[PDB]
């Protein structure tokens, strides 16, 4: 709950499923994958696990900064009381339209957004795939899509600071990032950051009136029902091929369906850290799910 | 052997289709004509001209309608023929409508073999900066080609290209180089680049036969006008006219 | 003061138009007495001098601009047509004024300015 | 031994014209018929880290290889500790990390009064029993363009002896690439290269690089 | 028979004007010229090594085909082997990397006072009944200009006596540039080129080219 | 025949006044006369080898071809297939390359 | 004494050459004729093409015989002579130490030409 860690990257690939596929912001899975698998060769890992099992331990998904930060826009909102003005239908639909497609607001507007305010997205950066071959056969010509950060766009993630994540960070600024990292894309410079007041203020873990999540998280079974009832959220799937040494096969780690940054509940929930190896595998296999929360009014 | 080896994608949509069926009928009376009928009947003519008379203007084409509803039609074939779709459908959708409605559309262009979510995904990005004009426009292979639909048809496809088409079928290799000049000056629009795009300009007016000579000077100083005009409009139109041109005569 | 990065193209402009043209000619139109051949070897000239403003530093070239200004007043001295350019368009005023690369390589294309326009309202 | 992160860092100048070539849609625009990979928010050229990561290792297969191996799983260890072997569960991923890297000298260049960072190649084909020309127009990157050029080396599962070979090969590597070409129509006269101020830093742990850059400095 | 690579250098004379070129849309705005293919930061006549390679290609196939060949694919092995065939496996990647040649004595010539590195040299043609003159100006690149020359060849899986007649083959191709020209108006007395000072050199790996440099000083 | 180049070589002596080429770009500054094209780096006299194959030709022509010959295209078999003949599939690369000649006894005459 | 900035002072003679104002169309109406001169500058082009590949040590016979026709066409025609004072030429000539300095009066000789053209002298 403490620091903003900036990421700012010139190339990326944070694929979506498919290596032709390419978003402007990866979650905190992802992110906590890769500081496990760092933590894991600088010997350390025992002792990021440590960390990890803290309740102090916040991970949230990677949002844009750019002169300050980004959060997502809250699903759910503004309600239909903030949002039906008097105006032709033309209109309305085409602002409603126009606040679908709406992705990140920054954090100066987040109030307005739900008060009825109207925006419209920003560029952040470029998608574009290319083809690259290898010349062996015309049997392997492949596309990569790639993220390319545009307009001052960094990432960012709020972070607990501890001497050890500092140090799993500054290595991970030269291991990259999603991507075909080995291949050129992904590497970052990272700049840790005072929280402004404005956001950390607004920052729990536990709250009993409504929240908007900053994690893409799966609450305890336990909380589940809850959070689904009363809740407003898109599921997102995380799947993939567990990265690993333990083994020359490829198994695909368990599906699991989680909500979606920024979903909104009636409160928050307690998360977990999933273990979605594959079935009697060697070792765990860990999804980072344990949300960070963002209070409304 | 003439013409690049491409594939093209079209993404088409009504515009404020949502609007038409819910309040297009308001405005005239004072909403008396707002009826469940009538909107039914106007859903029965977007059904017919969508699901119908859709595969009319297919006919004799290269391609594939794949997906087709005023929600959506995605048509996918060789290019010049999903062009030659794509304004075939439009002019008779505005005709059908009597004017009273548009669509946007999007025109990917792409390699052979290039995976049918790439180009469903790029192709679905052009439409929508289509619609980003004031929602009456087409966009073709890149977001920068982007015009208002009634202003490529009668501009680009059929004005300036028929132009370029002319005078350049008859030109030669040397000449036919000069069509790269005039894109790159195009695309470093500066005042100094106005001098330059005159040389080369009077440089092919000399290279050209003397029958043409006379409707070539008419050109010439038309091209001219354009890259002069404040106005950019002119050469957008011209860049693209170019290319359409360039494509389709590449080996 | 004369060539600014604004003005060396409109002001290049300007001059092909006040030249001299042939209205003894009751055939031709506005008809230039000047000849893109008479200049052949003096902008010849010009460009070598531009294409080594890069590979070279100023005083490295100053033996150019000095076989420069000679070579147009003596072309301006055998040609009566290349002297009425040089007046109108006040190239041995603009070679004055070159202390800088900045300014010799607009000089370069200020050359290539005025030859654009002379071809454009006819040429050679 | 302890862990660390050593960049190889250097400037790569195209002492010839190079071309890699586009493949974006953006930059696949068929103003020019064979256009080159470009950065698409500058619209310079790039040099994508998977040509440089490609081209040195099939390179360094041609002395490293103790057998010539059909399929990339079937180089030496030597190679897939370096550039990953998908099918090795010890190397899933090597100990390099390739970056793309961009054109530097646009500024410089800019300030010499250049226009264009890349030329159009004219060329031509001459039917060997017609004696007729096919002309051929390509896009290159203008020669002495320079490039930032970053990669990473990782130590982890090395024993001094081994990290000093992973050396060695990759100066081998950056030489093969100089006595060679960056992927373009090499055998023509395309994609010279050198890297000036080639340069190793530890960016993370303590590791002592005096005697490498005194290496690098002299091959 | 291991791996190894040898950087045959040299310096190309130009005995005569050389006239490469061919970019009229993309020419200097100047004047009336068939303009030479030049090195777009320094604008210095340069040449390409396509050219090189394409020339002393189609001049080999002469020499060593012995069945003429109606593409380039249809070369001999022994020149396939040098030069590179896209329709023979074997043979898709080729020995030889030619390099673009650039100017060298731009210094030696500002010394010498030269005003330019080009010539526009003035032709005509007369017709043959009517007697009439058309003239016609051409560019090239000067006369006593030198490039620097540099080509790679590369052992690998090779008898050294394939080296031997590998060798033999380079040499062939060298003298026989030498005794035509570089693709130019050639017939019309352009691009007569010497290379001087030609030496191999092994810049990786372990071959001994003491015997070749004797045998190219005296082949030149 | 299997592949083999001839050089014929001979030394040109000038037994008259010889006047060829040039342009007011190779023109020395004053010079009033109609200059003769020069090699640009020694500014001496050279022989294009364009006059030598033109002149050569267009006087072989009038022996070899029997026949009008309105354009060099025209020109027989034999004297195409020795200088080239650009509309001819069989002749578009001739057997003969003639070379721009220089001045060899500048010593002797100084 | 002359070098490096010498356009200026050949301008400078030149502007201050002898007039025939007697003509009804005399502007400046210069008294000397190109064809005057032509000899001394075939001889004076023919010495800078020669320094370049010869040194100035052995050369100095053909700067005699430029100084002699100098003076025998200053006796010659007076507005040479008169060309030759007003732009120093002679005690230029005795200057020349370096290849360098031979060089530089050679360049002179062509901006003193190129001025008398411009300024509308007859050739």
């Amino acid at each position: 709950t403490y620091k903003l860690y900036i990421m700012t990257f010139q190339n990326a690939h944070f694929g979506s499923g498919t290596l032709d596929s390419s978003k402007l912001t990866f979650s905190a899975d992802r992110i906590f994958s890769a500081l496990v698998l760092e933590a894991l060769k600088m010997g350390k890992l025992d002792a990021f696990l440590a960390e990890a099992n803290q309740d102090k331990f916040t991970l949230t998904d990677a949002f844009p900064f750019q002169f300050g930060p980004f959060l997502p826009k809250p699903i759910g909102y503004p309600k239909h009381d903030q949002i039906d003005q008097s105006v032709d239908v033309k209109e309305v639909r085409r602002q409603a339209k126009l606040s679908k497609k709406l992705q990140f607001l920054a954090l100066e507007n987040v109030d307005d957004y739900l008060n009825g305010e109207l925006f419209e997205n920003e560029e952040h950066a470029v998608i574009d795939t290319v083809t690259k071959n290898q010349p062996h056969k015309d049997d392997n010509l492949y596309q990569v899509a790639t993220t390319r950060f545009s307009n001052d766009t960094s990432l960012y993630v709020i972070a607990n600071e501890s001497d050890l994540l500092n140090e799993l960070m500054s290595s991970l600024q030269y291991s990259g990032l999603g991507g075909k990292r080995s291949s050129g894309f992904g590497r970052f410079e990272l700049d840790i950051q005072n929280i402004p007041l404005e956001l950390s203020d607004r920052l729990t873990k536990n709250h009993s009136d409504k929240v908007m999540s900053l994690t893409t998280a799966l609450p305890v079974d336990a909380d589940l029902e809850e959070a689904m009832e009363d809740g407003h959220y898109l599921l997102t799937k995380s799947s993939g091929f567990a990265f690993s040494h333990a083994t020359n096969e490829n198994y695909r780690k368990q599906d699991l369906y989680k909500f979606a940054s920024g979903s909104t509940f009636s409160k928050t929930f307690e998360g977990q850290i999933v273990d979605v190896r594959p079935l009697d595998f060697p070792h765990a296999v860990l999804n980072y799910a344990k949300p960070l929360f963002f209070k409304l009014e | 052997g003439l013409g690049i080896k491409r594939l093209a994608v079209v993404r088409l949509d009504v515009d404020d289709l949502g609007a038409a069926f819910m309040a297009g009928f308001s405005q005239q009376g004072n909403g008396q004509y707002s009826t469940l009928s009538r909107s039914a009947t106007f859903s029965r003519s977007m059904s017919l001209f969508f699901k119908v008379y859709i595969n009319q203007f297919a006919s004799d084409k290269k391609l594939s309608i794949i997906y087709a509803g005023g929600d959506d039609v995605f048509a996918i074939g060789s290019w010049q023929d999903i062009i030659a779709f794509t304004v075939e459908l439009r002019e008779n959708f505005i005709k059908w409508t009597n004017g009273k409605l548009t669509l946007s559309a999007g025109i990917g262009l792409f390699a052979d073999k290039t995976p049918i979510s790439l180009m469903a995904h790029q192709t679905g990005e052009l439409e929508e900066a289509a619609k980003g004009n004031e929602k009456d426009s087409i966009s073709l292979f890149s977001s920068d080609y982007t015009f208002k639909f009634d202003r490529f048809i009668t501009n680009v496809y059929d004005d300036k290209l028929e132009q370029i088409r002319y005078f350049f079928n008859h030109q030669d290799e040397r000449g036919k180089n000069f069509i790269y000049k005039l894109i790159e000056l195009l695309r470093n629009h500066d005042r100094m680049n106005m001098a330059r795009l005159a040389y080369y300009l009077t440089r092919l007016e000399e290279l050209t036969r003397e029958t043409d000579r006379d409707k070539f000077k008419t050109f010439k100083n038309l091209f001219y006008s354009w890259y002069t005009n404040k106005n950019d409009k002119d050469r957008k139109e011209a860049e693209l006219a170019l290319l359409l041109y360039i494509y389709e005569i590449r080996k | 003061t004369i060539l600014t990065d604004e003005n060396y193209v409109d002001i290049a402009e300007k001059a092909i138009l006040k030249l001299e043209r042939n209205t003894r000619n009751r055939k031709n139109p506005d008809a230039f007495f000047l000849t893109t051949s008479k200049l052949r070897n003096l902008l010849s000239l010009t460009s070598t001098l531009f294409d080594e403003s890069k590979v070279k530093e100023y005083d490295a070239l100053l033996d150019r601009i000095a076989y420069l200004r000679v070579q147009f007043v003596y072309q301006a001295g055998r040609e009566i047509a290349v002297k009425d350019l040089i007046e109108k368009a006040q190239i041995l005023e603009a070679l004055k004024e070159i202390k800088d690369r900045e300014t010799l390589q607009r000089f370069c294309r200020y050359m290539e300015a005025l030859v654009a326009y002379f071809k454009f309202y006819g040429g050679k | 031994m302890t862990f660390a992160k050593i960049k190889f860092s250097a400037q790569i100048r195209l002492e010839t014209g190079l071309h890699i070539g586009g493949s974006d849609a953006f930059a696949a625009i068929g103003a020019i018929d064979s256009p080159v990979i470009k950065d698409p928010i500058t619209n310079l050229p790039i040099i994508p880290g998977s040509s440089l990561k490609g081209k040195m290792r099939t390179l360094l297969a041609k002395v490293y290889n103790e057998k010539v191996a059909e399929k990339p799983s079937d180089d030496s260890d030597i190679l897939s500790r370096l550039f990953g072997n998908s099918k090795d569960k010890r190397f899933k991923m090597g100990r390099l990390i390739f970056r793309d890297a961009f054109l530097s000298n646009a500024d410089e260049l800019d300030s010499l009064g250049v226009r264009s960072y890349t030329e159009v190649k004219f060329e031509n084909t001459i039917d060997r029993i017609t004696a007729e020309a096919n002309p051929r127009q390509i896009e290159r990157a203008i020669r002495n363009s320079t490039f930032d050029f970053e990669l990473i080396y990782e130590i982890t599962d090395e024993n001094e002896n081994q990290v000093e070979e992973d050396f060695k090969v990759i100066r081998d590597g950056l030489k093969l690439l100089e006595l060679d070409y960056l992927g373009g129509s090499g055998s023509r006269g395309y994609g010279k290269v050198a890297f000036e101020n080639l340069k190793a830093t530890t960016v993370f742990g303590n590791y002592d690089v005096k005697t490498l850059n005194e290496l690098l400095t002299a091959e």
